[PDB]
């Protein structure tokens, strides 16, 4: 799953 | 929380973080915001961490239920009643309530009293993030306006950060990562997402040499998230 | 939940388990119990899983906060105010409310309408477990009566299970594991705990030969928990 | 940590 912040 | 002291609310939010009680942490930070005073960097990070874990749990639950619902809506699936749809809608409504709460905090009155670039970029990044969380579950009529609200918050944060922060600032890096994710997942613009990620990574790489060891660690950890997304998308 | 159908409550509890939304699962199962009908084996397991994850989160939070409090109460620690104590007390009160809710469900009227040995042993094991959870945080006057309530529930469950169930039954094994933990942690009786664990393990080992492959797997998984506790305590 | 069920 793609990374977010 | 109107009867508890601000310092006490912050202290209890820290205790809740240590106990992994993020709903309590969010309520404490909300009360602290409601005290009316501007937040420090550490307090902003506490607020963000609290509401990020709350909505993260709710979003994971929403994705699980939405996938169950869309498998129940396929050809060959047995009709099970309105239960899956009702429960997905309930989780969705709760998520939407949490996002509305965060955006109401930002609107009354965190953003309008943030003059410094760091705090203002932080709050606008939050605004874009929570409109994006709303956009993940929206289906009709207001969908495009929600998406544009996220885009607008992200864009203003990007402009201010390009003007007032170095390319290695962790808030700028995280903002760019999230805006690229918005482009990929929400705005149907994967090329813009990839472009943004590679440009952000390269311009931070070029300025790594100015940083101390610990700032270097801080910046490289988020550049690694950018590289992860790039490896996934290329 | 008085307006939702029983089948719908069970279905939504399953959906909540899949979404790791254990508070929702607990509320759904509570409504199902409140429908007044006896529960099946699967429904009993759903109820137990839901409330076990809820109280487990609350107990972990309580332990974290209690350790912070007892380090704040040592020699050389700086006075920080009443915040840690107040928050620990709040978490404690919430935990106690959840246990009171479970015990009220058991008392009205799950236990008195359970004739079969399996369901009755299950409910009495739950009763002992939740009185034990209350005993973990109790400090005065009612402490000994809470401990004896746990002991009594556990003992009646042990008697019925010895009379009416084979030594390999997973409910009997889990009950013995938990009663041994009660002896070790609560009743200050580590020798009784070790004796109970080894006796339970040996008598189940002696009857493993009667079981099919899947029953064998089910029983050995809990015998491994007994062996883990034994290795820790010896 | 000791096991319970
Ligand atoms: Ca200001
Ligand atoms: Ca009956």
């Amino acid at each position: 799953r793609r990374m977010s912040n | 929380m109107g009867s508890m002291e601000r310092a006490s609310l912050i202290q209890k939010a820290k205790l809740a973080e240590q106990a992994e009680r993020y709903e309590d942490m969010a309520a404490f930070m909300k009360g602290a915001v409601e005290k009316g005073e501007e937040l420090s960097c550490e307090e902003r990070n506490l607020l963000s961490v609290a509401y990020k874990n709350v909505v993260g749990g709710q979003r994971a639950a929403w994705r699980v239920l939405s996938s169950i619902e869309q498998k129940s809506n396929e050809e060959g699936s047995e009709e099970k009643g309105p239960e899956v749809r009702e429960y997905r809608e309930k989780v969705e409504t709760e998520l939407q309530g949490v996002c509305d709460t965060v955006l109401g905090l930002l609107d009354s009155h965190l953003i309008k009293e943030a003059g410094d670039a760091e705090s203002r970029v932080f709050y606008l990044k939050m605004k874009g993030d929570y409109y994006r969380y709303l956009a993940e579950v929206a289906t009709g009529d207001d969908k495009k306006r929600i998406i544009d609200s996220a885009r607008s918050a992200y864009q203003e944060a990007m402009d201010i950060s390009k003007k007032e922060m170095p390319p290695t600032n962790p808030i700028r890096l995280g903002l760019a990562l999230n805006f690229s994710v918005f482009h990929y997942e929400i705005a149907n613009s994967p090329e813009e997402a990839i472009s943004l990620a590679k440009t952000t990574f390269d311009e931070a790489m070029a300025d790594l040499h100015t940083l101390s060891e610990d700032s270097y660690k801080d910046s490289t950890l988020i550049m690694q998230l950018l590289r992860d997304n790039l490896t996934l998308w290329t």
